[PDB]
């Protein structure tokens, strides 16, 4: 299963 | 044996075309399992083999929740990407990233991944230590700098050594009818006049999975890899592969070649030859 | 910005066998950007219906593609793939040939 965090670049 | 797991993801921006087009799929090994298309009716993130079904929907609608939040966080990432690079905002741009883990047959973790690139070239990279970024120009170093104060490096790291790992060695037992069956390559010589004087000797290999083979021509056991045309490996459309091998022999001479195969569905290595 | 012509393979998913239902394969595949049109012709016109995968990319960022359709082949039925690009200046037809 996918990753539940992410960032801006 | 050894596996992997990877997520992949492309938005493409298209100014005066509403927002950017954003696909995702994932995959374990060379199956796909998931898929995501920002251009479907309502879009959701839908099964694309059969040990995924079982799922429940709490594990679709959470897999849908990331898919439309990654598309929405690239569609601000390209505006500000357009910044980076004194851009105008009139064209077509690209962002692609891909995550995932590789583990041993012991299950254990092997190799994390997380990289990102801008227009089909590098733009930034965790590094094998889960720790450190690579950044390819002074426009990634500015998300690196911010990368760095928000700690990512250690949230991925969590993630990439933790569920990665947890739900990969899932979906191989869920899967192993599939996932943990090598296909051997269904293997053949044909012979292809080009003149009186020569013909071309072609080594197929078919029908196989995974996608990783090995195919070579000999002339008296000597490799011919600079006379050796090679496909690339294409997919058939089931599940399984397929490559071709081809040399230019002059007539008379066909005996002298033997074809080669290696492939992890093989106990041993094949050799082959034209068989008239 | 770098651009990436496509590579393209036109094949079966099996050995063709004149008057047995088969499918008809066109891999894109090594190009960038990703907008691409592919259509499949059968004796020059272009077949309704054909599907494709999902877009994904290679470890170089390069993009490819699968298009297919059932067919079933015969001595005299001509097949062929059609691939526009940005980086063509008309569209490439590459022959469906047996043998490769
Ligand atoms: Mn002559």
């Amino acid at each position: 299963r996918r990753k539940w965090r992410r960032w801006h670049l | 044996g050894s596996h992997s797991m990877r997520y992949f993801h492309t938005s493409v921006s298209r100014p005066g075309r509403g927002e950017p087009r954003f696909i995702t799929v994932g995959y374990v090994d060379d199956t796909l399992f998931v898929r995501f298309d920002s251009d479907a009716a309502s879009p959701r993130e839908e099964p694309r083999a059969p040990w995924i079904e079982q799922e429940g929907p709490e594990y679709w609608d959470r897999e849908t929740q990331i898919c439309k939040a990654k598309a929405q966080t690239d569609r601000e990432d390209l505006r500000t990407l357009l910044r980076y690079y004194n851009q105008s905002e009139a064209g077509s741009h690209t962002l692609q990233n891909m995550y995932g883990c590789d583990v041993g047959p012991d299950g254990r973790l092997l190799r994390g991944y997380h990289q990102d690139a801008y227009d089909g070239k590098d733009y930034i990279a965790l590094n094998e230590d889960l720790s450190s970024w690579t950044a390819a120009d002074t426009a990634a170093q500015i998300t690196q700098r911010k990368w760095e104060a928000a700690r990512v490096a250690e949230q991925l790291r969590a993630y990439l050594e933790g569920e990665c790992v947890e739900w990969l060695r899932r979906y191989l037992e869920n899967g192993k009818e599939t996932l943990q069956r090598a296909d051997p390559p269904k293997t053949h010589v044909t012979h292809h006049p080009i003149s009186d004087h020569e013909a071309t000797l072609r080594c197929w290999a078919l029908g196989f999975y995974p996608a990783e083979i090995t195919l070579t021509w000999q002339r008296d056991g000597e490799d011919q890899t600079q006379d050796t045309e090679l496909v690339e490996t294409r997919p058939a459309g089931d599940r399984t592969f397929q490559k071709w091998a081809a040399v230019v022999v002059p007539s008379g001479e066909e005996q002298r070649y033997t074809c080669h195969v290696q492939h992890e569905g093989l106990p041993k290595p094949l050799t082959l030859r034209w068989e008239p | 910005m770098i651009q990436r012509t496509p590579k393209i393979q036109v094949y079966s998913r099996h050995p063709a066998e004149n008057g047995k239902s088969n499918f008809l394969n066109c891999y894109v595949s090594g190009f960038h950007p990703s907008d691409i049109e592919v259509d499949l012709l059968k004796n020059g016109e272009r077949i309704e219906k054909v599907e494709h995968s999902d877009l994904s990319f290679s470890k170089d960022w390069s993009f490819y593609l699968l298009y297919y359709t059932e067919f079933t082949p015969t001595e005299k039925d001509e097949y062929a793939c059609r691939v526009n690009h940005v980086t063509l200046s008309q569209p490439k037809i590459v022959k469906w040939d047996r043998d490769m």
